[PDB]
């Protein structure tokens, strides 16, 4: 009995959960259309020449 | 987004600007202080009216809020439940020593339905904003102990616009948008008790 | 220099002038960097700081004090301010 | 929200203001005082009419309010229940000593349906604003004891408008909105008793 | 200085002039800071304060009094005002 | 009567929301609780004399 | 030259001036290439670096230090910067 009835420790546990996220986007595009004699040229990003 | 028109030509310069700015703050507090009087070797009470409640096995209780009654017939056994919201405080196994040392299991819980119950609701899925804790603590007559605490924080800080110009300090907002949000939170569960002579 | 919020976990009972008040926490610092404030409200406002002569011991997890004469009797809030940063509070009962 | 128009030009200055201000208070009280006369070794009564009730195992009872009767047929056993609302006071195991010391388990409960029952209601989910407590107390003949208490408080305090101008003290409300709410509550359960010679 | 509401947990029986009235609570303060009011209504209004000479003991969790002559017999409410802050009440029966 | 993933924890702290699920079935009803936000569970916390 | 982020896995307790502070990690480098910073915030900003004379041992998985006089008491963040690259932090309590 004296061993099973002793004081046991009391504790306080701290847990920290941390979460960080970052993004970065960068777009750039030229999209033209030239018309000289007889010719019709169109340049884009989706379709090419 | 720039274009060129080789067939026409505008007159002079026009600028057509538009500004937008917003600021906001908020602050919510919610506090509860509950007492219950009880005995050392106190046992639970089994009334339950046939419904199942999460506080059936508690030696002592105090509630304030609402209560959902659920009666679903089933062939594997009917679902007959009670869900309590608002404030729930449950005490389990409250032994006290001749010194005045109090040992105790405490749950404690604050919750609200996320959206209102409207008599067209079904009991199959309910959303219930919730905060809870449970543990066992020991303290002497008159002392104060923190059972649980929780500190939070968020931030979102978006930004968009022209390349390399929207990122300039100060004047960057002249070439796009900018947005920032911040949140803080604190939750504390504190316990004290005395012996009533 | 002090970025982490101190946490107050336990205080003792009583606190009559001449009694010993023990506080236990986590990031409690130094007696040369921090101070204990009693008599405050839920938000830490108001309240009077303990004199530096009232401190018997000060570790980063335990503070031991001697209650002076002239503290406001009744219930109030106790905080520890470490490097200008306020802790979480506990309710104390001054006799 | 500012804009510029390089093609037109207004005449003079116009201000077109609009003001709004509101204040409100409320205060609800609700009080119950119940007596029951009973004996020391009093047992519960098993009548129940076949329906299940949460106060079946009580040695003594007093109710005032309403009562929902539920009859749902099921293959796992019919759901035949009674739910009482209003005031419910239940007393369990009331032993009395020759000194006059009274030991007792008391529940006590005040609740109301959140929305009215309208004969189109189904018994599958019911909302039931609720406040409750239960514990065991002991006191001598003529004394008064608090079984439970609950103190609450809230606050919301929103604010919105122009950056850095809506936050100025006093004149801040000239550049946006402002709102604040506060709530208090108190719940007390108090017990006394005497020996009837 | 006093931010926490006092809580009244138990009162004794009787309270006839010359009897001893015992009150037990939590944040009850000092006899030099607080006073007991009897004969009030549910809201604490009305009522007469006990004289300071009626106090036998006053801890933060127990007050012992001697009932003077001239209190209003019958049922009424008892409150403790600590530092100007009112407690939760209990019903008392003056004989 | 509901099933929760933190039933076997010695200590807990939560903050967020909670989904209550009541699905009747012939093999046994699905009566569950799903918690979101923050969940912290502690299991078997032995401490030595050191 | 240093591409991999250092990882801080464990720090010891205490950290009073004159005590021994032990740090354990993975890609911690050399005492001639890296430095320990204490008193920083969650993001590594602020804070003061340990002097080179405070280093007792420095492996790629363990750093042993002697706490000098003048560090800011209270809670703060500890980082190791290896070749200009910052590690993951740990919270430390300076006494």
């Amino acid at each position: 009995v004296p061993q099973l009835d002793q004081v046991v420790p009391q504790i306080n546990v701290q847990v920290r959960i941390q979460e960080v996220n970052e993004r970065a986007l960068q777009s750039l595009g030229l999209n033209w259309r030239a018309t000289f004699g007889g010719f019709n040229v169109a340049v884009s990003g989706g379709t090419g020449l | 987004a720039a274009t060129f028109n080789p067939t026409q030509s505008f007159l002079g310069f026009n600028i057509f600007p538009t500004l937008t700015a917003l600021e906001t703050q908020g602050l919510t507090r919610r506090v509860y202080d509950g007492n219950v009087t009880m005995q050392s070797g106190q046992r639970s009470l089994s009334a339950t009216g046939g419904a199942q409640n999460a506080s059936s096995g508690a030696a002592a209780s105090v509630k304030s809020g609402g209560r959902l009654e659920i009666n679903i017939p089933s062939a594997a056994g009917n679902i007959v439940r009670q869900i309590d919201y608002g404030l729930n405080l449950d005490f389990f196994s409250p032994q006290v020593a001749p010194d005045g040392t109090i040992t105790l299991r405490i749950r404690g819980q604050v919750n609200q339905p996320a959206t209102a119950i409207t008599a067209d609701s079904l009991p199959n899925l309910i959303d219930f904003t919730n905060s809870e804790a449970q543990s066992t603590i020991t303290f002497k007559n008159g002392q104060t102990i923190l059972m649980s605490g929780l500190l939070g924080s968020t931030e979102t800080t978006n930004r968009s616009g022209v390349p390399f110009l929207s990122s300039l300090p100060g004047v960057g907002a002249a070439f796009g948008e900018k947005r920032t949000e911040k949140t803080q939170s604190q939750l504390l569960v504190i316990i004290t008790g005395t012996v009533v002579k | 220099g002090v970025t982490v919020t101190p946490v107050l976990i336990k205080v003792s009972e009583g606190a009559a002038p001449g009694d010993t008040l023990t506080i236990q926490g986590r990031y409690l610092g130094n007696a040369q960097t921090a101070r204990v404030i009693i008599g405050a409200d839920e938000n830490g406002q108001g309240g009077t700081a303990f004199p530096a002569s009232a401190v018997q011991s000060w570790s980063d997890t335990e503070i031991v004090l001697k209650v002076p004469e002239g503290m406001p009797a009744g219930g109030s809030w106790l905080f520890v301010e470490v490097g200008g940063k306020r802790s979480t509070g506990l309710r104390v009962s001054v006799r």
